[PDB]
Order: structure tokens, then C-alpha cells, then sequence
RNA sequence: UGACUGCUCCCUAGCAUGCUACUACCG
RNA sequence: GCGGUAGUAGCAUGCUAGGGAGCAG
């Protein structure tokens, strides 16, 4: 009920009320903030409502103090006392404010129901505790918005690779695959009972999950929705290059691991943090192996976002590093437990943030970046307070699941706070070695936004194939159809015999669910499927609308296959900027 | 106190008041001067009494809300510490002997008095005298609660180590009599 | 009464609290879910939850102040030096606790040394002094409830003695009240164990709110909850050298007690003129009121008092249970059926038979009462009123009903053995009129276990109405304890009051015009308080001269006795107040150059001040 | 390490009531 | 000419709250 507000950081005990985050505010800062804005509400160590019997007021304009309690015009008694007067409202520490300028941004942060552009904008464009709130707040309201959703009543169960499941009356079918995760409890007589955790494929329901559970009377799948803690540490610690290597050892040797890697440690070693500015399979997985015995007196701490991109977070560091060094954390959902759990003391521990053993390091690598927002950059910074660290991950990427913007793109400039850091002032790293790729993905994403720092390294035999085919879009629910799709990948196979054990991008995973209903391949999430892709790939058109394609979504896309990239020009594309080979359906 | 929103018209009034008293005019002025100046100090005493009764009264409210504040931390703090107490204490129940003996009961429940006589893995035993202490801990090795105990220390009413090879009848008026002996279950815990 | 005799067959190892273990969050607990009574039987709680999420506050009051658990995560523990049950040590070490010598006042011993006070030969001498212990005391003084023993009592006189008791409580009123209104004073006391690490009764009726209190209270209506009881030695003045002991409850226990008692024994403690005296002040008259109460309209008065051996460490659990029950009339419309038996079988399993904590380990209290609860004082008083019913019922069906020259008391005794052992359920005449014969030929007046009567003689004599003899055997075969003659008194000269009620002689003497009853104390333990301090700064007489105004209040009417020193002593008292004050003002005025003044300051070395403390005019 | 009640004295702060006094308004 | 009302000062009375001390069971 005490502490600093978010603009003075001045001592206080005034919450305000019609915020959902309830934030610590100043009495000039409260009262500015009531003035301006349609939030008449605010909470002190007792409530500011009228305690008049039978009435019901819930101002802060409106009431006057009394005796002990509050009232208002109606039940003032003789000796009263306004509270909201001097442009100051009353509370503890009322002579020791300082009050504030920046309440027009404060107040726009607090208004913004998260509508349009200007949202992120203005998120991304503020003072560091504004950045904080606003990160909660989204996150906040994005977790209302989807527990604002029905039950899965369950009752029986057909097979494997089946389900009858029903939702609420007035409920919606709710979002798709596992960037959604389906987390459910079931009851027997008075508790909660496990289900598992699963992820539905299409409506015929195969389950893309990890478990078997006997499955019928009472289950209750749901996305489970989290309470939000309140952050501590910022986005981001401001760096300063140092002069002394401390605690950090270069070897006598050279654990040649990689070449450029001695100079990665050589400008990674001064600055609070770096960044992995890595081109998929170039580099982006074992540098941080080779660091790992460069220096081996380093706490060297491993993460990443999601628990399904643990690939390259798992498997070099078993296969090569020592067997006793590494170090697991995980929760106890299914992921790679190839290391110990329960083991503090260790120089390499690999998990995600979702939940580690509290614990203090000086090196850290994070990875994938696009899709990291500000919150997940200051839970790090927290739970991990260390002296240099590493985000792996490249703005030519996916952005975040933020189904909460509608009209404008998220771009790279307003992924997060250090993703636009190494954009103004350009990348702590930046590296030109694909380790195995042709040069399709040279020419295409240099020219796009590479910038021909990486150059040719395989040949070009130009055995890809892009078309002239277009495609039709048509909408059902929130997942569409294309029958130039279910016609089209027996069209496109019709002779060609390169493609048919590729891997199919999904913009719209019921459309990949009925291609495997009716054809057969495999499904290929678009967002956290960065390493899982295989040798050859199709990339198919499935939409021609803003679902996908402006810029950022292609540029892993492109990579995802290595020599027979089918990459056909599906939409509004980057059509005329390259050389790509054709053939004609007939 | 001195510039509340009537002192103004108060000072003006009494000012022009005096300063045609000390013009010297006829009585008629002074009479005027009079019912003015008394009206006016009559209408500055409520507003100078009225907004000191409510000064005091803020301040005893802004007192009692910061006692309420002191209070509730002081309650999230104790409750932190019986949290922290109740859970450091849990780390000592043997999950084996304990879960032995409460599945043998036949609906769960077990008198609270036989708990440290069969789970328990040390024993404390204090001694009047050396004829006590001949009859109950002689040697290396005793029997109570139907199970066999090993001494493993022995100490004084100073706290201090006692050997048994002085625990004798010769040598027993030199020793602080309220021994404490501490054994071991032998074979069953610890 | 019947559970009490067939209690002692089976093993004492299958009585106390039923545990069990429970889940909070997948982890497992060790709780208490019932009782096993020696009197009452098996008890089971009647809301008890296996599996819950994170608890809340109360609940984490409640299994803080459970046994259960400390027993269970402690060490095996065999202890030779008592005779009693034991059950675990906390620690690995055991606790030895001594008691401290007094701090001598010099000055003040100087002062009355040289105004020809301890004399060789005179009458009065110290004798009050500051006693020191050693190491193994507490545990001794502990060893001393092996007196108590199981007693089986005659059921079809109890259960009239009860009825009788019953009408002499009946003036007053009770029942429950709310949190808010409970009245507690100096909340810096201790609130036991284990909640003494952490804070006072302060810190626990701050954080607790009113609803969590009035849930805690009404939770102890359906469920039972055991608590530990720690004990404490004493440093304070005393004519004897053995330890005293007593003990403290813990919060948990209080808080609840409180609620459920506090409107009676407010009501007790307010009444003037009844048979408990409890509230009733010896100043501004006070004294001489009670005595001519006390008198009655008696036809032959006598004056008698006795005395109880090992009051509390020898009192059966029977009586404890009758004196609850009697208490706990006063429910009969807050509170239902088995609200009732579940508060007596918390007050049972609280305050009757319970682990103590003693040095660093547990124990198993036998039985007897607890002094230090929250009822101690009005359930001795039902007690020691049980006790006079039953000698009186003794005495008069234990006579030649052929030599009654009267007829009407020969009814009476036929009446009152069949009213015994011929009637099944309650007879309200006969009560009554028993009452009223109790009431005009057996005048008592009680205070917590010291009691003065006036009787008639006559009957006495002719055995009609309790003696000496009477209580004597009624002690013997229901107290298993002997009370010698040689600590009772007897007076047969009413213008001399009781020979000794609470510590105090009385003297009639001639104040304004009438005669009046005065209490004075024995001038040793004045003087022995003048003498001997606890703590080193009340050997500076000027850093607290209030002490010796008290000291002199209670020493005024020693200058009526017809003795010489004993006005001397109040004398001395006002002479060194006077000297105090003059060291004061001058020894403050030397070094410094602060200039004191006298006013109304005199009044404290005059006898006026202290004369009006004794004259019927209630000031302040 | 310091239990439950009862009574009494001293000091300070607030509230209510009453007595007197000094100005002012009103009839 | 008398009364009412509004502040101000001194004095007395009883409660509540805080602190220091004494006795009794
Ligand atoms: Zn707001
Ligand atoms: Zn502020
Ligand atoms: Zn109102
Ligand atoms: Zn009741």
C-alpha cells in the first residue's frame, strides 16, 4: 500500500482504480491523471467511495471528508472537507511530491484500449517505466481477451488422431495450433484432474500433442490464462565497454571451434551485452558452443523464447561439450531433458523464461529475438543479472504472436526495445557465413535487407522453381481455404518429381490440415518452426491478403529449403528483383 | 492565517475605516466606522475558526492512516516468518517410517504420543545420579521402546564432553550430576 | 465420572491428539484432527479438508499453535528427573534456568537504623526477603503435580451440590459478544509458544481484523484445537524459599476465552453486596461494607477460615469440568446443543490436560488447573463454594436424627436424603429452601479460594452446620489431600474481625464520630519492600519517589495499633519522603542552576493526604 | 525468559458540562 | 433600559487515550 510512483518514483499510497494494472500513482500525478481522463477512481489504504449507508458513489471529485469516513453532497455532515481540491488529491506524503511533466504520455499509455499503430508506437516511445507498464498491460489485456473464451466440453473420445469436443454457447472456436497452447483440467468428484498438454490439428481432430491420456467423461481443455507478475528490471541495461576482462579467461589455447569466433569473444568480452545477428544456418547455433570452452571459468548461461525452438539449444551442447557442464531446467512441459534437473551449481544451463533456479551469472546467450517483446527482455534482465550476454536472433525474422494489432504490420523497427537498438546504431555483431546454403537466399534477402554483407558461398544452379500462378482466397472462419490449393498441389506435382518430400510453410494451418487430409505433407509451423526445416521445402501461395506478406515473414521462408527452394510468387511479392527459373503448368 | 479570503476586505475596510477617523469628521462617519469594523472582525472569527478546526482534523486522519499502513506490513512480515518456520520444520518427518506405521492404521489416524516413540532416529536421556544411570544406559549399548540404541555423546549440566570411562562410583561426587546422554537407533534410523 | 474410573486401565500412551496427514499444494502436513479425553471420550473435528491450495492467515495460526507437529519433528526424549509422562526435546541441548539474588537499598536502611529501628529484642524484624534458585528448580517445582490423582466423587450428591451452587450464581448475566467489544489491558504481555519469537499480544490483535476474529471464534464451536502451555519462574519478595512457577497461555487460547467469557465475569466483578467479592476495593470504606455484609442477622456468631493444601496442583478434574459447566450456563440462547460440548472440549484440552514446555522439552500435564488462563480466579471461587455446600451437606446427614430436638430441621434432613437418593431429577422448592437456610445460619464471603464465615454456634455445637472437622474430612476423601488445624483460625469476638483475609488484620477504631473496620498489613513486608528492590535504579530514591507515597498509603492505619512501632514504621515513611524531596530540589539546584519550587508538594509528608484514603467520600 | 484478574496513586493530551470575566451583534 | 447570540481568557467537574509505579489472589 506504499512506494514510488511510476513518473516521480516519490513516495505514495494512491492506486488508481479504473486502470487495470492498479499502478502506484503521485497525488499531483493522480490528480492529473484523474483531470484529463475518464479514470474516477482511486484506491488508498481504505477505498475513496462514499461509506454513506444505502448510497453508492464511486468518485473522487464528488466526495467529502468527514469525521473518519467519506461522503458526499448528499451526507456531508457539518465539519466537511473536500478531497480533490489545490489540484492535489489527499494523501500520505502529500508535502514531499514533485510532480511531473510527462502525464499526456501516461495518460495515452493508460487510454489506449490497443486498437491501432499509434498503440506501439506510443509503446515503444516513452520513458523506461512507461515501457514497463505498457508491456504488462498488453500482455494484461491480450490474456483477458483470450480467457474471455469458452470451456471444451468433453465427454467422450474416439481414437487416436480423433475428438468430439464442444466449446461454450457464444464462444468462438478459439486460435489454432500451439502458439495457442491447450492446457486443460478435468474434475472426478471435488478437484481438478490432469488432461495433458495438447494442441488441436483441425475440425476429424489429430493431436499435434505429446502425451495419451485416457480422455472422455468431464474433461475441460482450455488456454490456460496466467496471472502477470509485476516486473523489476528494466528492458535493457545501458552498456559500457570495458577496459579489464573480468572473470572472463581466454585460454592458452585456442578452442578452435570456429575461426571468427576469437574475434567474437574479442569484441563480445567489454560490452554489458551483444547480439547473435544471425541468417538461419549461418552460425546461429554452436558459436556460442565454441565460447563455451573459450572460456570454461564463465558462468555462461542458455535461453530462448519458446520451448519448442530448443533444437540447437540441446543438442551441440551434449554432443560436444562435456557431459557434466551442462545443466537442465525444465517444469514438471514435454521438451528435451538431456541434461540433470535439480543441480544448482553448474557453468551452462539450458532452458527457456518460463522458470529457472534464481540464480546470478556475468555470461548469457538468449535466443530468438523477433519474436521477444520488452517484457520478456526485463523478466530476463532480471531473473539473470549478469556482466555480458548475447541475443540470438535476426530482425529478418517473424514477429511475435500479436494478434492484437489489425490494421498496420509490426516491423522490425517495433519488435522490441533492443531489436530497433541494433537497428538506429546498427548490430553488435554481424556475421557473413551460411554454413550450408546456395546463394538464392543471398541474392534475395541481401537485396532486401542483408545488405550484401554475405555473399555466395554454394553455388547457384537454379533449380528452384517460382510460377506465374496467382491463386484465389476465400474466408470461412478465423482460418480460410484456397481451392486453387487443394487443386493446385496436384497441378504443381503433376510432373515435377523434385517437390513431393518438401515441407509446407502454413500460413493458414486448417488449409495445411486439409492438404494432409487429401494429398499428405507434413505440417510446418510459421512462427516458432526457425532450425526444424529440412534439406527441401515448398513454399506454397495460401493467401494473397496482409496475413503474411509485406516483408517479414519470407525472409526465413526462403530459407527453409536448401537447393530446391519453391518459392512461387503467391501476392503483392518482390516479384521484379531477381532471377528465379520457371515452368508452365500445362 | 494571514491571507485567507476575507482578510482583504477585512484590511481594506479597517484601513479606510482609520484613515477617516484620523480625517476628523463628524460622529456619523464613526458610528459607520464602527458598525463596519465590528461586522467585519464578526464575519473574519468564523472563518478564522473554522479552518483551524479542520487543519487538526486532516492531521488526525493522515495519523491514523499511516498507523494502518505500519500495521499491515507488520502482519504481511509475520506471516512471511510462521510461512517460513511451518515449511523449515516440514524437512524432518523420515517419509519412510512415518508412512510405514500411518498405513497401518486403519482409517489414518494415530495417537500423537507414539509418533516420537517409533519414528524418532535420536535420544535424549538425563540422569540424577550414577545409581539411575547404572540401572539404564550401562555400558555401550541399551534397550528402551523395544529397540536398541548406541551412545554416541555424553555431557554435563556445564556442557561439557563426558567420557564414560570416568563414570565411575569412586569418581562420581566430581562431575555435574545432571548428565545428558544422546544415542543412536541402531539398525532401524540413523 | 464413570469414563474417569475405567480410564485408568488402559495404557496412558493412547490418550492426547489424534493426527493424520494432509496435502496443501502436494506437499505433506502432520495436523491434529481430534482428541482422546480421559473424561470425555473420542472427539472428532467436524471440518477438516485433506487436499487445499495455499492457506490463509488463521490457518496458519492454527497449525503454528498445534503440538502435532513440533512432537513429530523432534527427538525421542527419557527423562529420570520427574516422575511424569514425557513426550520430545525441541533442541539438542537442556535448558537450566537459576533465579537471582534482591539489590539492597542502603540508604534507606541507614535512615531507619539511625530513628532506633532493628533492635535487639523487637518486634519487628525482615523476614521478607528475595530467594535465590539453582539451576534445576524449575523442573522440581514441575515434579510436584504427582499429588494430583484420579478421584471418582458421589454422583447423586454432586448433582445437588451443582443445583445449589447454580442458585448462588444467579444475579448475574452473560453470554457471547463480538470482537469489538472486548477489553484488554497492557497488550505488552507475552502471547506464549511458539508465538513469543516474534512479537507480543500487540503484534497479533494489530494483524489480525474483526471478521478474522470472530471466524477464528466461531471455528472453535466445531472443531478442536490443542495448544502448548509454557512455564515461567517468578522473582518477587516472599517469606518462604520455594520456587514459584506460573504459567503462560498461549494466544490462541486467550483470544477465544475472552469472547466467551468476558460479559460474565464483567458482570461479577461489578455487583456490591453478593457472596464473591471479586471487584470490591478496601478503600473509601469498603472494608467495614464488607464486613457488616458479611455479618448478616446471624444468632450466635462465630468467625472461621481454613486453608487449601496444593490448591491448584491437587484440585480433580471432575470439579474443574462442574465449575466450566457452571460457568457456561449463562449460554442457554446464544449458543445450541453441541456449540456447548465443543467449547468445553477446547477448554478441556487447552487449560486442563495439555503439553507444557518446560526448560526445552514437552510434557503431559496430569491434571488441575492452569493458573493463568482467563478464568482462573471466579472458577476458584465456584470451587471453594462446592466445597462448603458438601461439608455442609456432610454435616447435616451425618447426625442422630432421634436427638433433633427440632422438627422443622428433622423434615429437612428427611427431605434432603430423599431429595439424594430418591428423586432422579430436580426438586426447585427444596433447592430453595436449602438456599435459604444455607443463607441465614452459613454467611460466606469469597474471594478466590480465601473465604471468611460467620455461622451459628449453637448449631455447630449440635452439629447441625459445618465445622472445622467437616472440612477436614471432606478435603480427605474428595481432595487426597490433609489440611491440619494448625493453619485454620477461630474467633468468638466479633468486635475483633477475621483473624486474616487477604494478607490483612483488621482493627476497629473510632474515626469522626462511629467506629469503623480498617485492614493494616504486617509492617515486615513494608519494610522488606522499603529494603530489597528488583532492578538497580530504585536504590536512588529521588529517580522514583512514588514508590514510597504507595508504600505510605498502604501503611496508614498502622498508626492505631495499639503497639509502639507500628505508627513509627508510617512515621519513618513520611520522614524519608521528606528527605527525599529535599535532596532533590537542592541536589538539582547546585550543579545546574535550575530553581525549584514547593508548591502543593507538602501535601505528600502530612497525614491528610493519606487520612482521606480511608473515609467513606468516592473521590476520583 | 515475564500468565490471568481486581483495586489505588502520579503525570500529560483530548472531549463533554458548568462558573466567572472581556469585547461585538441583535432586538 | 433588559435579554439573546459570536468569539476570547481563567477556573472547576466527569470520562476516553498514553506513560510510570504500588498492593492483593
Ligand atoms: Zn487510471
Ligand atoms: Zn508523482
Ligand atoms: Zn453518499
Ligand atoms: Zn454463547
Amino acid at each position: 500500500a506504499v512506494g514510488a510512483c511510476v513518473l516521480c518514483n516519490s513516495q505514495t499510497s494512491l492506486r488508481c482504480g479504473a486502470c487495470i494494472r492498479r499502478p502506484f500513482l503521485c497525488c499531483k500525478c493522480c490528480y492529473d491523471h484523474v483531470i484529463s481522463t475518464s479514470h474516477k477512481l482511486v484506491l488508498s489504504v481504505n477505498p475513496y467511495v462514499c461509506n454513506a449507508p444505502g448510497c453508492d458513489v464511486t468518485d473522487v471529485t464528488q466526495l467529502y471528508l468527514g469525521g473518519m469516513s467519506y461522503y458526499c453532497k448528499s451526507h456531508k455532515p457539518p465539519i466537511s472537507f473536500p478531497l480533490c481540491a489545490n489540484g492535489q488529491v489527499f494523501g500520505l506524503y502529500k508535502n514531499t511530491c514533485v510532480g511531473s511533466d510527462n502525464v499526456t504520455d501516461f495518460n495515452a499509455i493508460a487510454t489506449c484500449d490497443w486498437t491501432n499503430a499509434g498503440d506501439y508506437i506510443l509503446a515503444n516511445t516513452c520513458t523506461e517505466r512507461l515501457k514497463l507498464f505498457a508491456a504488462e498491460t498488453l500482455k494484461a489485456t491480450e490474456e483477458t481477451f483470450k480467457l474471455s473464451y469458452g470451456i471444451a466440453t468433453v465427454r467422450e473420445v474416439l481414437s487416436d488422431r480423433e475428438l468430439h469436443l464442444s466449446w461454450e454457447v457464444g464462444k468462438p472456436r478459439p486460435p489454432l495450433n500451439r502458439n495457442y497452447v491447450f492446457t486443460g483440467y478435468r474434475v472426478t468428484k471435488n478437484s481438478k484432474v490432469q488432461i495433458g498438454e495438447y494442441t488441436f490439428e483441425k475440425g476429424a481432430v489429430v493431436y499435434r500433442g505429446t502425451t495419451t491420456y485416457k480422455l472422455n467423461v468431464g474433461d475441460y481443455f482450455v488456454l490456460t490464462s496466467h496471472t502477470v507478475m509485476p516486473l523489476s528490471a528494466p528492458t535493457l541495461v545501458p552498456q559500457e565497454h570495458y577496459v579489464r576482462i573480468t572473470g572472463l579467461y581466454p585460454t592458452l589455447n585456442i578452442s578452435d571451434e570456429f575461426s571468427s569466433n576469437v574475434a567474437n569473444y574479442q569484441k563480445v568480452g567489454m560490452q554489458k551485452y551483444s547480439t547473435l545477428q544471425g541468417p538461419p544456418g549461418t552460425g546461429k547455433s554452436h558459436f556460442a558452443i565454441g565460447l563455451a570452452l573459450y572460456y570454461p571459468s564463465a558462468r555462461i548461461v542458455y535461453t530462448a523464447c519458446s520451448h519448442a525452438a530448443v533444437d540447437a539449444l540441446c543438442e551441440k551442447a551434449l554432443k560436444y561439450l562435456p557431459i557434466d557442464k551442462c545443466s537442465r531446467i525444465i517444469p514438471a512441459v514435454e521438451c528435451f531433458d538431456k541434461f540433470k534437473v535439480n543441480s544448482t551449481l553448474e557453468q551452462y544451463v539450458f532452458c527457456t523464461v518460463n522458470a529457472l533456479p534464481e540464480t546470478t551469472a556475468d555470461i548469457v546467450v538468449f535466443d530468438e529475438i523477433s519474436m521477444a517483446t520488452n517484457y520478456d527482455l526485463s523478466v530476463v534482465n532480471a531473473r539473470l543479472r549478469a556482466k555480458h550476454y548475447v541475443y540470438i536472433g535476426d530482425p529478418a525474422q517473424l514477429p511475435a504472436p500479436r494478434t492484437l494489432l489489425t490494421k498496420g504490420t509490426l516491423e522490425p523497427e517495433y519488435f522490441n526495445s533492443v531489436c530497433r537498438l541494433m537497428k538506429t546504431i546498427g548490430p553488435d555483431m554481424f556475421l557473413g557465413t551460411c554454413r550450408r546454403c546456395p546463394a538464392e537466399i543471398v541474392d534475395t534477402v541481401s537485396a532486401l535487407v542483408y545488405d550484401n554483407k554475405l555473399k555466395a558461398h554454394k553455388d547457384k544452379s537454379a533449380q528452384c522453381f517460382k510460377m506465374f500462378y496467382k491463386g484465389v482466397i476465400t474466408h470461412d472462419v478465423s482460418s480460410a481455404i484456397n481451392r486453387p490449393q487443394i487443386g493446385v498441389v496436384r497441378e504443381f506435382l503433376t510432373r515435377n518429381p523434385a517437390w513431393r518430400k518438401a515441407v509446407f510453410i502454413s500460413p493458414y494451418n486448417s488449409q495445411n490440415a486439409v492438404a494432409s487430409k487429401i494429398l499428405g505433407l507434413p505440417t510446418q509451423t510459421v512462427d516458432s518452426s526457425q532450425g526444424s526445416e529440412y534439406d527441401y521445402v515448398i513454399f506454397t501461395q495460401t493467401t494473397e491478403t496482409a496475413h503474411s506478406c509485406n516483408v517479414n515473414r519470407f525472409n526465413v521462408a526462403i530459407t527453409r529449403a536448401k537447393v530446391g527452394i519453391l518459392c512461387i510468387m503467391s501476392d503483392r511479392d518482390l516479384y521484379d528483383k531477381l532471377q528465379f527459373t520457371s515452368l508452365e503448368i500445362p | 492565517f494571514s491571507s485567507l479570503p476575507s482578510y482583504a476586505a477585512f484590511a481594506t475596510a479597517q484601513e479606510a475605516y482609520e484613515q477617516a477617523v484620523a480625517n476628523g469628521d463628524s460622529e456619523v462617519v464613526l458610528k459607520k466606522l464602527k458598525k463596519s469594523l465590528n461586522v467585519a472582525k464578526s464575519e473574519f472569527d468564523r472563518d478564522a475558526a473554522m479552518q483551524r478546526k479542520l487543519e487538526k482534523m486532516a492531521d488526525q486522519a493522515m495519523t491514523q492512516m499511516y498507523k494502518q499502513a505500519r500495521s499491515e506490513d507488520k502482519r504481511a512480515k509475520v506471516t512471511s516468518a510462521m510461512q517460513t518456520m511451518l515449511f523449515t520444520m516440514l524437512r524432518k518427518l523420515d517419509n519412510d517410517a512415518l508412512n510405514n506405521i500411518i498405513n497401518n492404521a486403519r482409517d489414518g489416524c494415530v495417537p500423537l504420543n507414539i509418533i516420537p516413540l517409533t519414528t524418532a532416529a535420536k535420544l535424549m536421556v538425563v540422569i540424577p545420579d550414577y545409581n539411575t544411570y547404572k540401572n539404564t544406559c550401562d555400558g555401550t549399548t541399551f534397550t528402551y521402546a523395544s529397540a536398541l540404541w548406541e551412545i554416541q555423546q555424553v555431557v554435563d549440566a556445564d556442557s561439557k564432553i563426558v567420557q564414560l570411562s570416568e563414570i565411575s562410583m569412586d569418581n562420581s561426587p566430581n562431575l555435574a550430576w545432571p548428565l545428558i546422554v544422546t544415542a543412536l537407533r541402531a539398525n532401524s534410523a540413523v | 465420572n464413570f469414563n474417569v474410573l475405567f480410564s485408568t486401565v488402559f495404557p496412558p500412551t493412547s490418550f492426547g491428539p489424534l493426527v493424520r496427514k494432509i496435502f496443501v499444494d502436494g506437499v505433506p502436513f502432520v495436523v491434529s484432527t481430534g482428541y482422546h479425553f480421559r473424561e470425555l471420550g473420542v472427539v472428532h473435528n467436524q471440518d477438516v479438508n485433506l487436499h487445499s491450495s495455499r492457506l490463509s492467515f488463521k490457518e496458519l495460526l492454527v497449525y503454528a499453535a498445534d503440538p502435532a507437529m513440533h512432537a513429530a519433528s523432534g527427538n525421542l526424549l527419557l527423562d529420570k528427573r520427574t516422575t511424569c509422562f514425557s513426550v520430545a526435546a525441541l533442541t539438542n541441548n537442556v535448558a537450566f534456568q537459576t533465579v537471582k539474588p534482591g539489590n539492597f537499598n542502603k540508604d534507606f536502611y541507614d535512615f531507619a537504623v539511625s530513628k532506633g529501628f532493628f533492635k535487639e529484642g523487637s518486634s519487628v524484624e525482615l523476614k521478607h526477603f528475595f530467594f535465590a534458585q539453582d539451576g534445576n528448580a524449575a523442573i522440581s517445582d514441575y515434579d510436584y503435580y504427582r499429588y494430583n490423582l484420579p478421584t471418582m466423587c458421589d454422583i447423586r450428591q454432586l448433582l445437588f451440590v451443582v443445583e445449589v451452587v447454580d442458585k448462588y450464581f444467579d444475579c448475574y448475566d452473560g453470554g457471547c459478544i463480538n470482537a469489538n467489544q472486548v477489553i484488554v489491558n497492557n497488550l505488552d504481555k507475552s502471547a506464549g509458544f511458539p508465538f513469543n519469537k516474534w512479537g507480543k499480544a500487540r503484534l497479533y490483535y494489530d494483524s489480525m481484523s474483526y471478521e478474522d476474529q470472530d471466524a477464528l471464534f466461531a471455528y472453535t464451536k466445531r472443531n478442536v484445537i490443542p495448544t502448548i502451555t509454557q512455564m515461567n519462574l517468578k522473582y518477587a519478595i516472599s517469606a518462604k524459599n520455594r520456587a514459584r512457577t506460573v504459567a503462560g497461555v498461549s494466544i490462541c487460547s486467550t483470544m477465544t476465552n475472552r469472547q466467551f467469557h468476558q460479559k460474565l465475569l464483567k458482570s461479577i466483578a461489578a455487583t456490591r453486596g453478593a457472596t464473591v467479592v471479586i471487584g470490591t476495593s478496601k478503600f473509601y470504606g469498603g472494608w467495614h461494607n464488607m464486613l457488616k455484609t458479611v455479618y448478616s442477622d446471624v444468632e450466635n456468631p462465630h468467625l472461621m477460615g481454613w486453608d487449601y493444601p496444593k490448591c491448584d496442583r491437587a484440585m480433580p478434574n471432575m470439579l474443574r469440568i462442574m465449575a466450566s459447566l457452571v460457568l457456561a450456563r449463562k449460554h442457554t440462547t446464544c449458543c445450541s446443543l453441541s456449540h456447548r460440548f465443543y467449547r468445553l472440549a477446547n477448554e478441556c484440552a487447552q487449560v486442563l490436560s495439555e503439553m507444557v514446555m518446560c526448560g526445552g522439552s514437552l510434557y503431559v500435564k496430569p491434571g488441575g488447573t492452569s493458573s493463568g488462563d482467563a478464568t482462573t480466579a471466579y472458577a476458584n471461587s465456584v470451587f471453594n463454594i462446592c466445597q462448603a455446600v458438601t461439608a455442609n451437606v456432610n454435616a447435616l446427614l451425618s447426625t442422630d436424627g432421634n436427638k433433633i430436638a427440632d422438627k422443622y430441621v428433622r423434615n429437612l434432613q428427611h427431605r434432603l436424603y430423599e431429595c439424594l437418593y430418591r428423586n432422579r431429577d430436580v426438586d426447585t422448592d427444596f433447592v430453595n429452601e436449602f438456599y435459604a437456610y444455607l443463607r441465614k445460619h452459613f454467611s460466606m464471603m469469597i474471594l478466590s479460594d480465601d473465604a471468611v464465615v460467620c455461622f451459628n454456634s449453637t448449631y455447630a455445637s449440635q452439629g447441625l452446620v459445618a465445622s472445622i472437622k467437616n472440612f477436614k474430612s471432606v478435603l480427605y476423601y474428595q481432595n487426597n489431600v490433609f489440611m491440619s488445624e494448625a493453619k485454620c483460625w477461630t474467633e468468638t469476638d466479633l468486635t475483633k474481625g477475621p483473624h486474616e483475609f487477604c494478607s490483612q488484620h483488621t482493627m476497629l477504631v473510632k474515626q469522626g464520630d462511629d467506629y469503623v473496620y480498617l485492614p493494616y498489613p504486617d509492617p515486615s513486608r513494608i519494610l522488606g519492600a522499603g529494603c530489597f528492590v528488583d532492578d538497580i535504579v530504585k536504590t536512588d530514591g529521588t529517580l522514583m519517589i512514588e514508590r514510597f507515597v504507595s508504600l505510605a498509603i498502604d501503611a496508614y492505619p498502622l498508626t492505631k495499633h495499639p503497639n509502639q512501632e507500628y505508627a513509627d514504621v508510617f512515621h519513618l515513611y513520611l520522614q524519608y519522603i521528606r528527605k527525599l524531596h529535599d535532596e532533590l530540589t537542592g541536589h538539582m539546584l547546585d550543579m545546574y542552576s535550575v530553581m525549584l519550587t514547593n508548591d502543593n508538594t507538602s501535601r505528600y509528608w502530612e497525614p491528610e493526604f493519606y487520612e482521606a484514603m480511608y473515609t467513606p467520600h468516592t473521590v476520583l
